């Protein structure tokens, strides 16, 4: 009789004690008398630990209880594009049922060993700052962690909307979906994000899952899990996906939520041992898969908040463990004028340049390690004695750098527009140019190659790369407009 | 035929409830013992098992004597809605506290329900004039959004609503929502004083406000309802008048406050610092609901407090993403002298944009940040060496720094018993145009005394000049 | 003559420094009490609430 | 064997008693033991309650008997305990006979309503006047005095006490303030030395003193506040003006954060459980002005607690500042230049004073305040010997003559009609050129000139407590004539 | 030595070297016990357990005692509960500096950081 | 090491290290459900150590004049000798051997602090 039902022995908090439950499976999902669902994370003789998936005041004790027989799953597939649904996958935009193509489930296991290959291949993210110092790859994670109010959203904003220079294409390998994760963020935000992914036709490739906060523990916590179903999808069919988790940092408070009352011993700070398990088995699920699998591949962008500007803490080290590399943004970067405030010094990229466009990775060789010394002549400078040629030289150049990777947000410039800039910058001509020039110098150079050498920026985009004939003519395009004005 | 049932355990503002029938209560429901002094209310918490249930007590438990007989109200805690609350005190309950008869309204909802529906959600940017300058500047507020106060003990957290009351509720139109949640008693009494005076309570008359106090002299079950009672009122104005409604807000944080000192009685395992594990969730629900929908407006000022002024405290550090505007206030600009003590360089707003405030507004409040950021920076520097060390360039924007800052002070009508000085309404195109000459260097010659408790920029140049007579 | 105005001038310029300097480092060595009294009641609460698990 | 109103002990230790029976008793309902020892019901739970001891566990056995007392822990309340000092019970022990109550009080009362109230307006003369002037008191504040060890915290408050002798001594009744002084946590000697000083100043007359040395149990020093409480909220209803002086609150918490471990209580922030608010809370609220209808009476508050190293950002002081309406630090750096009492006008605050001010003092004294605070600034920001200009060189010579003239020695107090004049001259400059180590002696010659000469102007300050448009210019004169002499 | 107080009602003298242990000791019985660890790690009943030992030392009618007791700061650190507890009872401070016995000076009692409460 | 200082002689016994023997008796101690204290630590910890090292001493001349030595070793985490373990050991012993990495890098080897390492017995045991 039990074994396909059970009744409630006890109700509250999100918790449910129910009685009964002999064949149901670990982490399976059930149904209540009273419509709302809950799933069993805690298997016991005596009783059955469900958490709830919605308000506890209406299950009561002696309710009945019954089981679904299988693990939660969400729908996937390409209907989703341009719809918002929430954890299990349901719409809430109203528009309609889903249409989706399959249905898979919340936890996977990661890609095999053996079906996998090195990152090559660039995610433009439009940032100058990054496409040029950290670049990203598809199949890698870059983690993007700061304080709040700082602009690690921005950064990955910025990258979905850049996409649309692929995804109106006819090409697949080249384009790229995006999957947003909202998670912890209250339902205003979520809403003014989408109107701005609309404003700027990225909706169209762009799926978005909310996990509200006022939404249930259970749903902030398996968000992410059925979120990367969704992208997998495009992986597992040889296209490209780009997921971002905003954030992680929510989640496990969340997941501590339902430990503490299961009534499961915490670890550090309350959470749960293995909360580590909880983003290591999340971000591996993100990878470039081998050329026998499809050449799929799902890139992963993880958003972090500290507090403080502490990284030492306990989840941020649990997650810059297993990312390929960080983007870490200081507010105190950001009031003196470096938007984004992306500090060089602690954020570094692991794929490296692999994932770097050619092109852009001849301009910019050792810039990284350039503006490295810049920071060591600012801070030796500050003893106010006078500077030789060289370290003033290299101040010079290095303040400007500095004031050439300021970029103004909502607004990705492609790979054809950031080379000619970095160009300029590494070799030495805006040198003899003033700090508040570099500002309008950008727009009125690039309006210069638009309208004259416009060959040029053409043979950049295709080629991708540099030749000795192109060096010669860009050499002289950028000699030419020094010397106009 | 009333359920009834008895009393088997009461510890502290938590007493378990026991009935014989069959039939329980669900949660968030109500209940009431009968007393001498008069009526005890409860609240369901959770199903312990056995028929019995846990529940949070709405008053002093005194007296209360185990099997003592317990009735059910049928419903979770109401309180009337409708203009039949304006220019009345409300209770935790729902019932009247200023002595002027019982509120006869037509319809009475539940303190507890479901946040809108994320399609319900409606946004807008547009930006709404205060008059203070170091907020209409850095920081403006938007029309219909929600506003964030925080900061440590005594750093000007009401008083700096009070103004915005005596600024905003007056030429606003439609009607407000004043709820005291863990406050001084005194403070809501001087209150009511004010609206009064001011007439936007007038008991012959009519009112253009609700007045609903969970004062923190009441214990922990009712400093954590009030705020689910004041917020039921005010979303009826929302939804079925549909009406811009004010909706002010001291202090929000006494709410997760009051809920952490029952954590513990209602068998929950703590949480890191104390705090009960379902903080998130909590102050998630009650957040989603104060918002605007595509049924009406609400401008909700909310005051948090900081424990130990401490923002990395779970309480606050979850608040901020509830918010389209922060204004921080830091002790240790308020010991400065300077008033209000708001910190330009913390102080984010969704409104500080170019495409809202125009570009030269967007430029302006930058400079005014890099400049005020500069002087931060070499901070250090200046209490080890001095100004003597400082370069030639780095020396010119400690000094134009120095003097923004003070300029960022403005006098308070509200605080004129504080500061013996008129209180100072500056709009925000004037604001504008005047640190915007001070960037230029306009005024570096004017000392920055006179930059100190001053409105208007044509009166630091009248200030400038008293300051020349009364030198001997 | 006006070396020995700089000598003078750096003489004083130094013992001011050594006494910001220094009384400032009896400023942070309370704050780094007060952090260190921190870090080891905070230890011990997860300590204690590790051990104070039942059912 | 009655098991309702009389029951059994079941365990004893860490000072709770768990005793089986009293279905008949109320929540924090008095008892008493077979060894005659009085506890308080706590909590009650099915088939067992929980006690609190009063006294030692010493003297409660496993086994023996438990009468319960049929009321509430209650003091006696009345004016027969004026001159006589007792315990947490209300109990003699001065030795002076039994207490003569005109009736008996909960130990627990709730603050009185929003409606039953009126803001305050009754100036409360503590005779300091560096007090008396940035942060005056007035009948139904609650002003906290914050400070380090030995700071003079208390010298505030018994300053206050002894200046309240110039009315109490009067046929009026509406003037007379009496006085409750609260010792929790202290040594037997200091709070007979104490009550001494009070006996050479005859101002234990009007005065009540109740103990809670650190022997006594620690729930004696968690209830000494709350009864304390009591006996003045009776001059209150009867439409008198009393005051009460906690200290210090900051170790009952302390004790009480005992109790709260003991009873297995999950640890807050410095080992703080998260009620301690309400602690405090439930106490100051009941101190505050009520409307005419009820009597017009009042109950002033001055809480007293005590950080480390200067810390006002710590936990228990931050929370009482939350609710006390102004506070009063004592610096110890400024303790130790002489500059006593070491009130820092910085963190100083009045949040109902000039509403409670004599208006002679708020002619007086404009901006006085803010002007100090940034003063300081200033001041240590020039004391590293730069050169300034005149426009804070100007401000930095009359801030010193201010900061001087609020210095006071203890055992001092100056009527109100004595302050006024002192303050004047401040403001104006007049001391400026008057030469720093004058400043001292000029006050005492200054005094006797008003009195040998101008005794109008005192007398008529005195009464009206207002400075006319009038006696405004014969003031002025009488203070250039004698600046210039 | 209240026996000598009491009864011979005389000036005794009692000296414990070091109340900090003292301390420590209550911390490490409190801690087997069972009983929860307060702020630092110390008892909770650290507060009434140093009043249940200095209170009971005082001048009495017929005779009086005198405590002498050693004093330890932990991590030279005055904020710390035990050190903050004990100089709460304290009246006066006599202070033994190396630098004054090393100059020849005897007793090494320094001037400069012996202070009392006593001193008016 | 008794055994010789009992029978009239001398023995130099050298605990390295004590700290570790402190981790696995707090391994037992926790394992066994004993209250934790401050690190992890029981209470009767220091009663460990303190009932240990008061083990070595010297004899007088009627109990046969034997004596017994003791170097134990303490290892810290960055210089805290603030810490629980080290500070309940320092509080026992007679004196410190304080060795710094940064001393030894110098050249200065063995590394022996001469400013904190100290002897409370002094010349009292030091050839003349
Ligand atoms: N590139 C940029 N240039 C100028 N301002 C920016 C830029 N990026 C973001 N901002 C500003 O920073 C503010 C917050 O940015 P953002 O949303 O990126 O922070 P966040 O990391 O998402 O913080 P939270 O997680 O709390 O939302 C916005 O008001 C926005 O105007
Ligand atoms: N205005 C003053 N001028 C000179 N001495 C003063 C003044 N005020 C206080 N003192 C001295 O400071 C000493 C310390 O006593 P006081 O009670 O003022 O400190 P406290 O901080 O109140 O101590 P506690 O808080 O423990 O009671 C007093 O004995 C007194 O002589
Ligand atoms: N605009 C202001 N100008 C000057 N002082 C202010 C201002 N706002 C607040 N304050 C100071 O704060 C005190 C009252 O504190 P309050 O604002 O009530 O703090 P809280 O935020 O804790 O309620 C007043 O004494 C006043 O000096
Ligand atoms: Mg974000
Ligand atoms: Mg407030
Ligand atoms: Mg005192």
């Amino acid at each position: 009789n039990l074994n396909e039902t059970g009744r409630v022995l006890a109700v509250g908090d999100g918790i449910a004690r129910v009685f009964g439950l002999n064949n149901i499976q670990a982490e399976e999902l059930v149904e209540f008398s009273s419509g709302v669902k809950g799933m069993a994370l805690n298997l016991e003789p005596g009783q059955v630990g469900i958490v709830l998936f919605g308000s506890d005041r209406l299950v009561k004790e002696g309710e009945l209880v019954k089981r679904t027989g299988n693990i939660v799953d969400v729908p996937v597939g390409p209907g989703l594009l341009g719809r918002v649904v929430d954890a299990l996958g349901n719409p809430i935009d109203g528009k309609g049922p889903i249409d989706a193509a399959g249905r898979s489930r919340a936890q996977v296991k990661a890609p095999g060993i053996l079906p996998r290959r090195s990152v090559h291949e660039p995610v433009q993210t439009g940032l100058k700052a990054v496409d040029a110092l950290v670049p990203i790859g598809r199949g890698q994670r870059e983690l993007i962690i700061g304080d709040r109010q700082t602009g690690k959203t921005a950064v990955a904003l910025d990258t979905i909307l850049n996409q649309k220079r692929w995804n109106n294409g006819s090409d697949e390998s080249k384009k790229l979906y995006c999957v947003y994760v909202a998670v912890g963020q209250k339902r205003s935000t979520v809403a003014q994000l989408v109107q701005t992914l609309e404003q700027h036709d990225a909706m169209k490739y762009s799926i978005i899952v909310a996990a509200t906060a006022s939404e249930a523990a259970p749903l902030q916590y398996l968000a992410p899990f059925t979120a990367a179903s969704i992208g997998e999808w495009f992986r597992d069919n040889g296209k490209h996906a780009l997921i971002v988790y905003d954030d992680l940092s929510k989640q496990a408070v969340a997941y501590r939520q339902l430990s503490l009352l299961l009534r499961r011993p915490p670890g550090r700070e309350a959470y749960p041992g293995d909360v580590f398990y909880l983003h290591s088995r999340l971000l591996e699920r993100a990878a470039k898969l081998s050329e026998k699998e499809g050449s799929g591949s799902l890139t992963a962008l993880p958003v972090i908040e500290t507090q403080g500007g502490d990284v030492s803490a306990y989840i941020p080290t649990n997650v810059i463990s297993i990312t390929d590399g960080q983007i870490f943004l200081e507010a105190e970067l950001f009031y003196k004028g470096i938007r984004p405030a992306i500090n060089v010094g602690l954020s570094v990229s692991r794929v490296g340049s692999a994932a770097q466009v050619k092109a852009l990775k001849q301009v910019a060789g050792s810039l990284k390690l350039f503006l490295a010394q810049y920071r060591e002549v600012a801070a030796f400078a500050q003893f106010g004695s006078d500077l030789d040629a060289s370290t003033k030289q290299t101040l010079v150049r290095g303040e400007r750098l500095t004031q050439l990777l300021k970029q103004n947000q909502y607004s990705p410039l492609a790979t054809e527009e950031q080379v000619p800039l970095i160009y300029a910058g590494v070799n030495g001509h805006l040198d003899g140019i003033e700090l508040s020039r570099i500002g309008e110098f950008e727009s009125s150079f690039l309006s210069y190659l638009k309208s004259n050498h416009n060959e040029l920026l053409t043979e950049i985009r295709e080629k991708g790369e540099l030749s000795k004939e192109l060096l010669a003519s860009l050499k002289s395009a950028t000699e030419s407009f020094v010397a106009t004005f | 035929t009333p359920i009834t049932g008895k009393v088997t355990a009461v510890i502290g503002a938590i007493v378990d409830v026991h009935f014989e029938q069959s039939e329980l209560p669900a949660i968030l429901n109500a209940l009431e013992i009968k007393t001498p002094q008069g009526k005890l209310v409860l609240e369901v918490a959770q199903h312990l098992g056995e028929n019995t249930v846990r529940t949070i007590a709405m008053d002093g438990t005194e007296g209360l004597v185990r099997g003592e007989k317990v009735l059910d109200t049928g419903g979770p805690i109401s309180v009337p809605v409708g203009r039949e609350t304006l220019g009345r005190i409300i209770n935790v309950i729902g019932e009247p506290i200023d002595e002027r008869g019982p509120i006869k309204s037509k319809l009475r909802k539940p303190i507890h329900a479901d946040p809108p529906s994320f399609a319900e959600q409606s946004t807008s940017a547009e930006i709404l004039e205060t008059g203070i300058k170091v907020v209409d500047l850095l920081a403006p507020y938007a029309r219909g959004g929600k506003i964030g106060l925080f900061g440590g003990a005594g750093v000007g957290k009401t008083v700096f609503i009070q103004e915005l009351i005596n600024n905003i509720a007056k030429a606003h139109g439609g009607f407000s929502v004043f709820t005291g949640v863990g406050e001084r008693t005194r403070e809501g009494n001087d209150l009511y004083r004010e609206m009064k005076e001011t007439g936007v309570i007038n008991l012959e008359g009519e009112s253009k406000v609700a007045l609903v106090f969970g004062q923190m002299n009441e214990p922990p079950g009712a400093r954590a309802r009030v705020a689910l009672t004041g917020l039921t009122i005010a979303e009826y104005f929302r939804d079925e008048e549909g009406q811009d409604v004010l909706l002010f807000i001291d202090n929000i944080f006494r709410f997760t406050q009051a809920g952490s000192e029952v954590s513990a009685l209602l068998g929950r395992i703590p949480s890191a610092v104390g705090y009960q594990p379902t903080l998130a969730t909590d102050m998630g629900l009650l957040q989603e609901r104060i918002t605007t929908t595509k049924k009406g407006s609400v401008t909700s000022v909310q005051a948090v407090y900081v424990p130990a002024d401490d923002l990395t405290d779970p309480a606050p550090a979850t608040t901020f993403a509830h918010l389209d505007a922060t204004t921080v206030l830091s002790r240790g600009i308020s010991e400065l002298g300077i008033y209000p003590a708001v910190d330009p360089l913390d102080s984010k707003s969704r409104l500080l944009d170019a495409a809202v405030v125009g570009q030269e507004h967007y430029d302006v409040a930058s400079k005014v940040q890099e400049t005020l950021q500069t002087y931060k920076s070499l901070q250090d520097i200046i209490a080890i060496l001095g100004m003597d060390e400082l370069s030639e360039q780095d020396k010119l924007t400690v000094e134009r720094a120095r003097k923004i800052q003070r300029f960022l002070s403005q006098p308070f009508a509200v605080a004129e018993v504080f500061t013996g000085i008129p209180g100072k309404l500056v709009r925000l195109k004037d604001t504008v145009a005047s640190f915007k000459a001070v960037l230029e260097g306009k005024y570096d010659n004017i000392p920055e005394h006179a930059f100190y408790m001053v409105g208007g920029i044509e009166d630091v140049v009248a200030k400038a000049e008293k300051l020349a007579a009364e030198a001997n | 003559q006006g070396y020995a105005a700089e000598i003078s001038a750096r003489r004083n310029a130094m013992d001011n420094a050594s006494k910001n300097a220094g009384d400032m480092i009896n400023r942070y060595s309370i704050l780094y009490n007060r952090t260190r009294q921190a870090v080891i009641t905070n230890e011990l609460v997860d300590i204690i609430t590790g051990a104070s698990s039942l059912g």
